[PDB]
């Protein structure tokens, strides 16, 4: 016989939870650099 | 710029399905369901062939039910993507409307594929299904379901983090649990308002008792905690195609009684009883016995119960059609006190309201 | 019997015959029967006048908390005296349980509303009206709500037929859409298919 | 006491929306239908039908389908009893006649009188 | 995945996510649109012996509802069923 | 045919300057596909 | 092979030709009355009489499952051939 | 514990579930005491109340009453008690232990018609 | 078998306050928005060439209505009226009689095309194959009678489609 | 015969209730033909009121009157807002309808209906 069936191996996992990269530079080093630009641009 | 009431109209789109179906036969009135709810269209028949199934006392075959589970889910992830996205459209943020558009139409190859229609397919009936899957249209599913956990994760990154998307939802549309069980509410609802109420896990139909997965309840009762809850339903909707891939049984797509699901074309142009059970199956339908029944589903927007009730012919006496939107959108006037005049575009958003199943 | 047939719950059965004796014994001024039906679903067919108690006792009871309300459905049998059939449906979320309470009511008696038992019922029975023309005596906002603002009689009644008695159609003498008497292209065609003979013999009635 | 005697007719024909020219020019009809002779069900046979007359159906200019301007011509009731039958009949203001149900005579059948020794039943042939 | 390098560069670290191993777009990884032809299994009663249809009458089977009570001792308060069991929290992701 | 591009692109049609004596030089039309290559070009089969 | 009625209208296959004074002919005019070239009675009548030596044929359209159910056709009257009901086709006894 | 939540939108944490319990069940029993005692619901009613309130007096802890009254969290039984108190004052004001007030027809309950 | 969405408790340290309050000032998830819309910008876009290019679409496609015919000359349909009995929407109108050579066959067979809902019943019901709901799907008429289809119009298009038709049930009618 | 009634005890209290709901009909009148820009005038409008009025007139069961009133009620109080159109308020002026034959030789010559 012959009908629509999964390999005899099964499929391959899916992946189906949540995956967020999450990035980021320190909020005391972005405040650094905006101060040196600040001194940099007034000088 | 504040409401103390909201009224809403409804009645622009009354077809009365419930009362032809009535002047129709049990097969004739299969395409009624997939009208009703038209971004659900493959769901609601799964809870008129319940109820069929029911009075004549029969089953499926077991791989007619995991077809539909496996139909059935893959509809909940065409649902929640137009609960979401045009949520998202009628606030303003527009982009990903068109995002997950493409995914919408990738699987509506699978409806046309399968079954033949794009939308009203036509395919769930009492007694199994109308045809089996072509050859390798799960080998498709499966390299389309690997890829769709991106989308939902694409989505998620530019509505979820945004703050603009959150002071629109956060305080907007909040309920508690006494009031919204006294309002007929259902589905996300009563899941966003943190009771655990799910019809998949407390009274289960086909083959959901053999599956696992996980029922997202919410923590505030907001529009955001609905929105959330739409959110995790798709990554478990996922979890459950994965299982139902590699968990398909052989066997046969319809129950094997020729008196109530029709013969195979093959064998009706050899036997003589085939000939006469397809003749009258085709023309005068097969006899429900009497009796009313009440079977509801679980519905992406809530709980969808058919009241069907037998006069023992051929043809429904009577056949209501209990929509999940019809009770929420009787809330409204609660839903929206004390909010201002932009907020009804989000209030009508979070729930799924689909103006088909309301006016019927 | 055992592949094509649906297979039968009996504890079921038994629960559900036992909280029917339950409610049939603590509320005999307005229950008049309890049926339980082969695919175990609990029917109580009750008084009219114990619209309001009872229903109230399933809501506020320890053993029944049937907090939700799902359906409110009028069916219309001509045949009997008291021709429309008001239909509760209510499920528990403690117990996960459904239960079904039916009543009867004619055209011109009234029937208390039940708004303050369950509140979704405030619409419910609203489109009962628009459908059926049962009267629901103190009702907040009670009018049409489905059908069209002047349409005449109630389109479910059994005795109204499938297309209406008028339809709309635009005229340019009077720049507006009017109603006119209802002339089909095509006749609905009626298709005789009932059965000559007999199909269930443990449905069969007594004869007269 | 909230119970009030009224012995006024039951009448409502003002409350069911019906035009008028369809509650008094037509001839509802009560009875039980004919079984069909090709068939020897009578299941058919059991239950009082509510009919009313044809009126005029014609033919469509354009195709040729059956044009109709009547909108009871669909509309068949089914009562279980003749009395409750009456009493919807005479409720919407309809004027009615009944046909009485013709329940077939109680035949008498004998096997052995094909084969009688004197008496014309016998069988010419078998 | 006829995209440039430079492009899929630009686009990998714009997204954050590796983009061309999970592409949207369909290519040669489908299945064909053309199929060797099947051949269906039978059903459970596709048998020439004890197949005859009163032990399998699904229709008949079915009986008027038992009358519990109609109108013509010391027994416990019984409920329509058990009380149901508390939930259990999801061990896969219990988000907490 | 062009079997490299993504599916729903891989396959199409330049339509004729004349057909049935229609100047068709800018109107093409859906319905302008015989049957064999209608099978083609919707994907009913992979054999033209 | 089609007909001319002469008002100038092609036949139909079943037969159906507005008269001359039928006014439905105004429908037709500026456009086209579209009918079918192949007459189904004239397509079938050119078709050959298969000849068998069997009392009782068999006949299913041809392609077992794509055609008309399975008739069987006697043919112990020698004075007409035996026709298929479904697809018109008709058989003859060799003897 | 002291629990921070108690996962439902609207409902208050209960710091002193103990004492609303009993003074609810006990408040119960004196509403159902004017019911006469051949009425089945003053009974049952009476019956499933005193074992409640058994179970309640029986155990100081919360979490195991929680999970061994089967009725959810402590404030769900507090609203349920509250609720069937409501009922008790609803069925002492309409007296439903009467016998039936009118029977209905013949061909009021036959199915299929 | 639950989860808490939207039930984590934010940290109360410095530093993941001081990270709150630069994602407030300096906008990083919407920098974050903004790097996704560029990732997705520069993708090749899905946009077929309609009509140079079509959908992909399945054999079991639901489209207009035609009658076939055996492969000797002689139209399928012998007038059973199934398909107008089976009918959901009443969209098939069947009138017949005995013709000259005696076959049972159609004079009359309507569909309109306005009032069906492409459902399929009658493809399935025929016990002969004559009618088919075939591939055909750009049929748009300027006129509302265009779509009011006699026995000649859906003949010809059975004429018309036969040689594509044919391939599609050789290659579906296994399935059924 | 003993009925429940739904508001009025008596013929009386019906009456009155349509004293009451006529009263607000007439009220009504000029300011739903001023607001629609109706094309009749007032005492037009106020005859097709009593018009209806008398036409539903013939019936003496309390219990029809009294839902008659409500439903009149509810057409008052519909026309009260703007929830009709122009259409619904001119639909109970049957201006586009031909008139149909009404003695027995134009009924003969135009057809078979009675
Ligand atoms: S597809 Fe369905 S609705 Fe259309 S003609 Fe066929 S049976 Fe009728
Ligand atoms: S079902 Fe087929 S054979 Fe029967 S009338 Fe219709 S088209 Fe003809
Ligand atoms: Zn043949």
């Amino acid at each position: 016989v012959k009908q629509d069936m999964p390999p005899v191996g099964g499929y391959g996992p899916i992946d189906y939870k949540r995956n967020l990269p999450r990035r980021g530079l320190s909020g005391y080093s972005m405040f650094a650099v905006g101060i040196g630009a600040l001194l940099f641009g007034y000088w | 710029e504040m409401v103390r009431k909201c009224d809403p109209h409804i009645g622009l789109l009354h077809r009365g399905t419930e009362k032809l179906i009535e002047y129709k036969t049990y097969l004739q009135a299969l395409p009624y369901f997939d009208r009703l709810d038209y971004v659900s269209m493959m769901c609601n028949e799964q809870a008129y062939s319940l109820a069929v199934e029911k009075l004549l006392n029969i089953q499926p075959p077991p791989r007619a039910q995991w077809i539909r589970v496996l139909f059935g889910e893959i509809t909940r992830l065409l649902n929640h993507i137009m609960a979401v996205t045009t949520h998202a459209l009628d606030i303003g943020a527009m982009t990903p409307f068109f995002w997950m558009f493409e995914e919408r139409e990738k699987m509506f190859e699978f409806y046309e594929r399968v079954s033949g229609a794009r939308m009203h397919a036509a395919y769930v009936r009492p007694g199994g299904v109308h045809q089996d899957l072509p050859l390798g249209l799960m080998d498709d599913i499966y390299e389309f379901s690997k890829n769709f956990s991106l989308r939902i994760d694409e989505l998620e990154e530019m509505l979820t983090n945004n703050r603009i998307w959150r002071n629109r939802t956060v305080d907007i549309g909040v309920v508690t649990a006494e009031d919204a069980l006294n309002y007929g509410f259902s589905g996300v609802m009563l899941r966003g308002s943190g009771i655990q109420w799910d019809l998949r896990k407390t009274q289960p139909y086909d083959v959901y008792d053999q599956v696992e997965f996980d029922v997202p309840i919410g923590s505030r009762g907001d529009c955001y905690d609905r929105y959330l809850c739409r959110v995790e339903e798709m990554r478990q909707s996922i979890r459950i195609i994965s299982q139902c891939l590699n968990k398909m049984p052989p066997g046969e797509i319809k129950v094997d009684d020729a008196k109530v699901s029709p013969p195979k074309r093959a064998e009706m142009k050899t036997s003589m009883e085939s000939l006469i059970h397809h003749f009258k199956l085709y023309t005068e339908g097969y006899q429900v016995p009497p009796g009313a029944t009440y079977t509801a589903i679980e519905a992406p927007k809530g709980e969808f119960g058919v009241y069907l009730v037998s006069d023992g012919s051929s043809r429904p006496y009577r056949c209501k059609i209990k929509a999940p939107g019809f009770a929420h959108l009787a809330g409204l006037d609660k839903m929206s006190k004390g909010h201002m005049l932009a907020d009804v575009v989000a209030i009508i958003g979070t729930q799924d309201i689909v103006f088909g199943e309301v006016d019927r | 019997t055992r592949p094509t047939v649906r297979p039968r719950n009996d504890v079921a059965h038994k629960q559900l015959s036992a909280f029917g004796e339950y409610v049939a014994e603590i509320l005999p001024k307005y229950v008049q029967q309890v049926q339980v039906s082969c695919f175990s679903e609990l029917e109580i067919c009750i008084h009219p006048d114990g619209v309001i108690p009872v229903l109230t006792f399933l809501r506020d009871h320890s053993n029944a908390q049937f907090k939700s309300l799902a359906d409110l459905t009028a069916v219309d049998i001509p045949t009997r005296q008291n021709r429309f059939e008001i239909v509760y449906n209510l499920l528990s979320l403690r117990f996960n349980s459904r239960i079904r309470v039916k009543t009867y009511t004619d055209e011109l008696t009234p029937v208390e509303s039940s708004v303050s038992v369950y509140k979704a019922a405030n619409w419910y029975e609203r489109e009962i009206w628009d459908m059926f023309g049962v009267f629901f005596a103190n009702h907040p906002d009670l009018r049409r709500i489905l059908t069209d603002y002047g349409f005449e009689g109630h389109p479910f009644r059994k005795d109204f037929p499938l297309s209406g008695y008028v339809e709309l159609r635009y005229d340019d003498e009077v720049k507006r859409v009017v109603a006119e008497p209802v002339e089909l292209a095509q006749e609905f065609r009626k298709f005789d298919l009932n059965s000559p003979w007999e199909a269930f013999p443990a449905y069969r009635q007594p004869p007269e | 006491t909230q119970l009030i005697t009224v012995d006024e007719k039951l009448d409502i024909t003002t409350l069911t929306g019906v035009p008028e020219e369809h509650i008094k020019t037509r001839k509802a009809r009560i009875f039980v239908p004919a079984r069909n002779n090709m068939q020897s069900g009578v299941n058919n046979t059991k239950k009082w039908k509510m009919e009313f007359d044809t009126r005029e159906r014609w033919e469509n200019p354009l195709m040729g389908w059956a044009s109709t301007a009547d909108p009871l011509s669909n509309l068949v009731l089914t009562f279980s009893t003749k009395e409750d039958a009456i009493a919807f009949a005479e409720k919407n203001g309809w004027s009615y006649d009944v046909e009485e149900r013709k329940v077939p005579k109680p035949k008498s059948k004998s096997y052995g009188a094909n084969f009688s020794w004197n008496k014309r039943t016998r069988v010419s042939t078998k | 995945a006829s995209a440039t390098r430079l492009i899929q560069g630009l686009r990998n670290w714009a997204s954050g996510r590796d983009l061309q191993a999970k592409l949207q777009l369909r290519y040669q990884e489908i299945s064909k649109r053309t199929q060797p032809p099947p051949k269906l299994p039978v059903g459970p009663s596709h048998r020439l012996s004890n197949n005859y249809y009163c032990a399998r009458d699904g229709r008949r089977e079915a009986m008027p509802p038992s009358i519990v009570m109609s109108s013509q001792s010391e027994k416990k308060a019984v409920s329509p069923a058990p009380p149901i069991k508390r939930w259990e929290l999801s061990q896969d992701e219990p988000y907490l | 045919e062009d079997n490299k591009q993504f599916f729903g692109r891989h396959r199409w049609v330049i339509y004729t300057t004349e057909m049935n004596g229609k100047n068709t030089f800018w109107d093409v039309d859906g319905s302008m596909v015989p049957p064999e290559w209608h099978r083609w070009l919707h994907c009913m089969t992979d054999d033209p | 092979g089609v007909r001319t009625s002469p008002t100038g209208e092609k036949v139909t296959h079943t037969g159906q030709v507005y008269d001359d004074e039928d006014y439905r002919r105004v429908r037709f005019v500026g456009r086209q009355k579209e009918v079918n070239e192949n007459f189904a009675i004239d397509l079938i009548a050119e078709q050959p009489v298969s000849q068998v030596g069997s009392r009782v044929i068999s006949c299913d359209g041809g392609g077992g499952a794509l055609g008309h159910p399975r008739v069987y056709i006697n043919l112990d009257k020698e004075t007409k051939t035996g026709t298929c009901g479904y697809c018109g086709l008709q058989f003859r006894q060799q003897h | 514990l002291l629990k921070k939540t108690t996962g439902l939108v609207g409902l208050a944490v209960c710091e002193t579930p103990h004492e609303r319990l009993k003074i609810l069940y006990t408040k119960i029993l004196d509403v159902l005491g004017h019911i006469p005692k051949n009425a089945a619901y003053r009974k049952y009613t009476e019956q499933i109340t005193n074992e409640k309130l058994s179970i309640v007096k029986a155990e100081p802890d919360v979490k195991k009453l929680e999970e061994q009254l089967q009725g959810g969290q402590i404030e769900e039984v507090i609203l349920q008690a509250e609720n069937e108190l409501s009922l008790a004052r609803k069925m002492i004001q309409w007296k439903p232990w009467e016998p039936l007030v009118e029977e209905p027809p013949a061909s009021q309950w036959k199915w299929p018609i | 078998t639950y989860k808490y969405v939207n039930l984590r408790e934010p940290s109360m340290d410095m530093k993941s306050v001081t990270d709150r309050a630069a994602q407030t000032l300096l906008w990083t998830e919407l920098i974050r928005g903004l790097g996704m819309t560029l990732s997705y910008l520069f993708r090749e876009p899905a946009t077929i060439n309609y009509p140079f290019e079509k959908g992909p679409l399945s054999p079991r496609f639901r489209g207009e209505h035609a009658l076939r015919r055996y492969p000797s000359g002689e139209e399928r349909c012998i007038a059973c009226k199934l398909c107008e009995a089976v009918c959901p929407a009443q969209a098939i109108t069947i009138e017949a009689e005995p013709r000259a050579d005696g076959s049972r066959r159609t004079t009359r067979y309507d569909i309109d095309m306005t009032k069906c809902i492409y459902c399929g019943f009658c493809q399935e019901a025929c016990p002969v194959d004559a009618i088919v709901e075939g591939p055909n799907f750009e049929f748009s008429t300027e006129t509302h009678e265009e779509l009011l289809y006699n026995k000649e119009k859906l003949l010809n298009n059975g004429d018309k489609w036969e040689a594509e038709i044919a391939a599609n049930i050789q290659a579906d009618y296994l399935y059924r | 015969t003993s009925v429940k009634p739904i508001f009025s005890r008596d013929m009386n209290e019906a009456k009155r209730r349509v004293r009451e709901l006529y009263r607000a009909w007439y009220r009504e009148v000029p300011n739903t033909v001023h607001l629609f820009q109706l094309d009749i005038s007032v005492k037009q409008g106020r005859d097709k009121v009593r018009e209806m009025f008398k036409k539903n007139a013939h019936v003496t069961d309390p219990r029809v009157v009294d839902l008659l009133v409500i439903k009149g009620k509810m057409e008052l109080e519909e026309t009260i807002n703007v929830w009709k159109q122009r259409t619904h308020v001119m639909r109970f002026f049957h201006e586009t309808e031909a008139p149909r034959p009404k003695d027995f030789l134009s009924k003969f010559y135009v057809g078979h209906d009675p």
